[PDB]
RNA sequence: UUCUCCCCGAAAUGUAUUGAGGUACAGCCUCGGAUGUUGACCAUGUCCUGUAGAGCACUCACAAGGCUAAAACCUUAUGAAACUCCGAAGGGGCACGCGUUUAGUCCGGGAGUGAGGCUGCGAGAGCUAACUUCCGUAGCCGAGAGGGAAACAACCCAGACCAUCAGCUAAGGUCCCUAAAUGAUCGCUCAGUGGUUAAGGAUGUGUCGUCGCAUAGACAGCCAGGAGGUUGGCUUAGAAGCAGCCACCCUUCAAAGAGUGCGUAAUAGCUCACUGGUCGAGUGACGAUGCGCCGAAAAUGAUCGGGGCU
RNA sequence: GUUUGACUGGGGCGGUCGCCUCCCAAAAUGUAACGGAGGCGCCCAAAGGUCACCUCAAGACGGUUGGAAAUCGUCUGUAGAGCGCAAAGGUAGAAGGUGGCUUGACUGCGAGACUGACACGUCGAGCAGGGAGGAAACUCGGGCUUAGUGAACCGGUGGUACCGUGUGGAAGGGCCAUCGAUCAACGGAUAAAAGUUACCCCGGGGAUAACAGGCUGAUCUCCCCCGAGAGUCCAUAUCGGCGGGGAGGUUUGGCACCUCGAUGUCGGCUCGUCGCAUCCUGGGGCUGAAGAAGGUCCCAAGGGUUGGGCUGUUCGCCCAUUAAAGCGGCACGCGAGCUGGGUUCAGAACGUCGUGAGACAGUUCGGUCUCUAUCCGCUACGGGCGCAGGAGAAUUGAGGGGAGUUGCUCC
RNA sequence: ACCCCCGUGCCCAUAGCACUGUGGAACCACCCCACCCCAUGCCGAACUGGGUCGUGAAACACAGCAGCGCCAAUGAUACUCGGACCGCAGGGUCCCGGAAAAGUCGGUCAGCGCGGGGGU
């Protein structure tokens, strides 16, 4: 379940920003393996455009 | 034309509209296309004009009706005490909307009356036969 | 003709699956659309507040007649 | 209201004020101490709610009929901020973390702020006016440089530790001014539309449907024809197909309808519908959309940023 | 010597200022407006405690006064009633209607919570003293709830026996009840307070009006669609109800954006220049166009568009002409270009208002308009260099400016 | 164990109403009487006190039944968190999940305890 940042957090609401953050994602072209446990699949949903979700 | 009613003013947006898309009464209906108010004087005019082309015959009925107060404050003042307290009546009329709807007319002389009616209304509009019906 | 209005926040105010202590308020209301149930206790503005510390639950029927009520712990 | 670099970083909200450009308290900033994951997000469980929609079961309003001493009541049919038999999406509390992250709270020293602004969405006031006003909500400016949007706080992209005559990308772009395809394919508009609104209007054009008439020979062209009742009845001073009122009936036919338009106060006269010859293949009316046309008139010199582009 | 509130789409006049209910309020709570509606400043010794009983509106049929509704009888009858006042929630196993006994409309307390910046405000199990109703379980510390209100100070009254200045008293004070607040501008400056300034002053503001500009275009001006009729006849020669759609930005306005350490305002004069929605001239279509004289629409902005009386006037009316006597923009063009008649200073008068000081929608006579142009822009005139040697003359014309009206008569 | 009755709860309209049928000497009910315990703002109608008979008339219990209520799908749509757009504006669109109201198909005249009485 790979991940990274495609898309600035700025002018992006709230959660989008706060998630962006738990993610573990802090710069665009940040890359990261995450589990797919279903709160960690609701993270990476609920910013799912900022992702370019691996597969 | 105006209510004998209740409370004197109101709000205003919009959203398509639902209590009359389809033609119960009559043959032929003129219907609605856009969102605007039709209010009193505008209808009154439709339903002189159609009066005009088909009475001594005819049967005329007027589906909508002016239900909205619409306000309008005095003369040239700042925005000041409250609202103004009259002005006209309107109803507004969504697309799919049914106003007018002719009985006893041959086709091309409800298209010449809808056609008449129709040259001054806000909206533009489209007459139609009623299709297949249900709704009882 | 305008200028008047008034300001008095009313609501339930610990919702079910709630660990409420005793006396707590459970529901501010102006008539019964909650009725005191069992565990539960009612004031003179029909303020529903818990007479034993328990989970608080909420029983549903007809809106008519729901009932707020403490089931204990232990 | 004067010397430097380093770290963090707000407020223009709430309630009160002889208060309103002032001030107190709170809120939001910083520093030191304490706890020490209690914070954040997202998931599951659970509970709360009457908005969007919808609906007439109550209140008010309201459209066409029926019954009827009109009220009620029946069929059909609607409107609702202050209507609701119903009613979401969302939103709030609690637990848990079944899972990722990194704040949170308490205590004490120092504050500043309490004039906000724009846009999208949700409402009110207003013309469903305003670079308008007052609330809610998200984001930017405020205090944000950089790229784009000709120029341009706010819009699009993106948050600048310092150096580099290295590389990749976002919005946005690739004829020349200007970095980069005068790129490839199937189309469309010949208006400079592109590069300035609408009611309304039109055989502009490309695509789709629905209808009729037909090669036992239709559409438009041309020759011949165009009824007798009957100046149909009323009508008016006169109205005889054609000022307006009632119908639109019979004889003959291959056949000409008390009948469409022009004419004259009324008549007459010229043509129309329907019927033949000669042609000779399509033709005619509606309707949905694509892009264009007209409608489209202001003041110092014009222009899409410019050249210029079919 | 002082007082003479604040909000306020400028200020003033008007209205408002605390409290409750509903919508606004975007299904938690909260949420502004000089947004939309409505109420409170109380009431009840029983409308309270408790304990017993009863059940409403409305309609139909039937019946003495009655005659739609009174009173009585049967039937239907989640409420279409009632609940002291407003509205909302709630409500029939009553909170509604009636009777019995009664005061818990209690004293001392207060686990724990709602709500508020604070100070306030709300609910409340349960403990003691003592009661009330019930046979009893048990219910009672005002009312179905939500408005019926006022900190502190200073004082009236009744208890209590804390203080009490050397001592014992007493005066005085304290503690517990309790009286005094449209302190309504309702978190309440003093116990105690209205006007005026054009004689005016200071500190500030473009946070905020008057001018102008801006944004908007309701109002204003103008053009388009339909076509009812008028036009004897014919809707569209001309005209066009009731209605619809646009443009312009010259009117009155909204709003408050730059300018309050100053952007001089009406009218005239002077000087111009632009738009065109064209007053004249020029060209056209149509006509209810014979000719002539016209009507109206289309093209057209070259030029042209008079002199006087009245009034500050802009306008407008008038005189006498005219081809015509156009409408608007340019900070309602133009005051470092002139007037200064008009309105916005001091004097003075009338009418009116005010007890007054003073005021104005007003009316009237009077009343300082700042010698020197730095830059840009403009009109004129020279100096320099350039224009591949240095000189004297003659010249093409890229481009640029000026001009551009019209009558009358005669053939 | 089977049946039914008397109480009484959970659930309180899919369990309620209307038309219909069946029950009496088990049970309940009407019914008889009432000066008094007791009681009706007048009335034993209701509370109430003593009891057959009679009668299941009414009531109540049980059974039938879908005229009425009440329940109520699937398909689709409205609306909408999120994402991306158009229109000068009223207003509209697209992808992604969520997802009504109404109405159609149909479903119902309940279901589940405790006791006591009497039958077989
Ligand atoms: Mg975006
Ligand atoms: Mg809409
Ligand atoms: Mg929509
Ligand atoms: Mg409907
Ligand atoms: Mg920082
Ligand atoms: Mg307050
Ligand atoms: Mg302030
Ligand atoms: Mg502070
Ligand atoms: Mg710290
Ligand atoms: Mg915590
Ligand atoms: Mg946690
Ligand atoms: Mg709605
Ligand atoms: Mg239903
Ligand atoms: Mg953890
Ligand atoms: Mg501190
Ligand atoms: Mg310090
Ligand atoms: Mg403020
Ligand atoms: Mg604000
Ligand atoms: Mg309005
Ligand atoms: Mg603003
Ligand atoms: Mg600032
Ligand atoms: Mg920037
Ligand atoms: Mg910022
Ligand atoms: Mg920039
Ligand atoms: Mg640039
Ligand atoms: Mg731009
Ligand atoms: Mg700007
Ligand atoms: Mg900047
Ligand atoms: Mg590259
Ligand atoms: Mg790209
Ligand atoms: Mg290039
Ligand atoms: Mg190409
Ligand atoms: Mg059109
Ligand atoms: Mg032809
Ligand atoms: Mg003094
Ligand atoms: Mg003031
Ligand atoms: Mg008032
Ligand atoms: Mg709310
Ligand atoms: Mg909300
Ligand atoms: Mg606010
Ligand atoms: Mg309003
Ligand atoms: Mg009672
Ligand atoms: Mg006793
Ligand atoms: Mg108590
Ligand atoms: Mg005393
Ligand atoms: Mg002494
Ligand atoms: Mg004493
Ligand atoms: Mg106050
Ligand atoms: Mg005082
Ligand atoms: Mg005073
Ligand atoms: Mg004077
Ligand atoms: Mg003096
Ligand atoms: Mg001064
Ligand atoms: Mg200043
Ligand atoms: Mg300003
Ligand atoms: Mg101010
Ligand atoms: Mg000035
Ligand atoms: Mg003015
Ligand atoms: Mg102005
Ligand atoms: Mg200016
Ligand atoms: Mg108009
Ligand atoms: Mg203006
Ligand atoms: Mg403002
Ligand atoms: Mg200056
Ligand atoms: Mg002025
Ligand atoms: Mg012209
Ligand atoms: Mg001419
Ligand atoms: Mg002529
Ligand atoms: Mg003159
Ligand atoms: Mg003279
Ligand atoms: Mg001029
Ligand atoms: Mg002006
Ligand atoms: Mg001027
Ligand atoms: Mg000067
Ligand atoms: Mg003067
Ligand atoms: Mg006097
Ligand atoms: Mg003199
Ligand atoms: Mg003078
Ligand atoms: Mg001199
Ligand atoms: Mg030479
Ligand atoms: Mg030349
Ligand atoms: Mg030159
Ligand atoms: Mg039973
Ligand atoms: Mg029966
Ligand atoms: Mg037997
Ligand atoms: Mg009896
Ligand atoms: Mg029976
Ligand atoms: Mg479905
Ligand atoms: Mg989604
Ligand atoms: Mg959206
Ligand atoms: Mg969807
Ligand atoms: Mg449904
Ligand atoms: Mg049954
Ligand atoms: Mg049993």
């Amino acid at each position: 379940m790979k991940i990274k940042l495609v898309r600035s957090v700025i002018g992006r609401p709230g959660n989008q920003v706060k998630t962006v953050q738990a993610l573990g994602l802090r710069k665009i072209g940040d890359s990261r393996e995450v589990s797919d446990t279903p709160a960690v699949r609701g993270m990476v949903k609920t910013v799912k455009h900022l992702l370019e979700v691996q597969e | 034309k105006r209510t004998k009613f209740r409370k004197q003013f109101r709000g205003r947006m919009t959203g398509d509209a639902k209590g009359g898309d389809y033609v119960a009464f009559g043959d032929y209906g003129l219907i609605a296309m856009e969102p605007a108010w039709i209010k009193s004087n505008q209808i009154e005019a439709c339903r002189i004009v159609m009066s005009r082309h088909f009475r001594r015959g005819g049967k005329i009925y007027i589906r909508i009706f002016p239900d909205k107060p619409v306000t309008k404050k005095p003369a040239e003042t700042r925005m000041g005490k409250g609202k103004g307290a009259v002005e006209y009546w309107v109803s507004v009329v969504k697309p799919g909307r049914v106003m007018f709807e002719v009985a006893g007319v041959t086709e091309e002389q409800a298209k010449e009356a809808f056609r008449l009616a129709g040259h001054k209304l806000p909206i533009q509009t489209k007459m139609v036969k009623r299709e297949v019906y249900d709704e009882a | 003709n305008g200028r008047d209005s008034n300001p008095k926040y009313l609501g339930v105010k610990k919702f079910g699956g709630e660990v409420v202590k005793a006396g707590n308020i459970l529901v501010r209301q102006r008539g019964t659309k909650f009725k005191a149930g069992q565990g539960v206790g009612m004031g003179r503005d029909h303020t529903l507040f818990a007479l034993s510390d328990g989970k608080v639950v909420f029983i549903n029927k007809g809106k008519g007649a729901r009932f707020i009520s403490i089931e204990a712990a232990q």
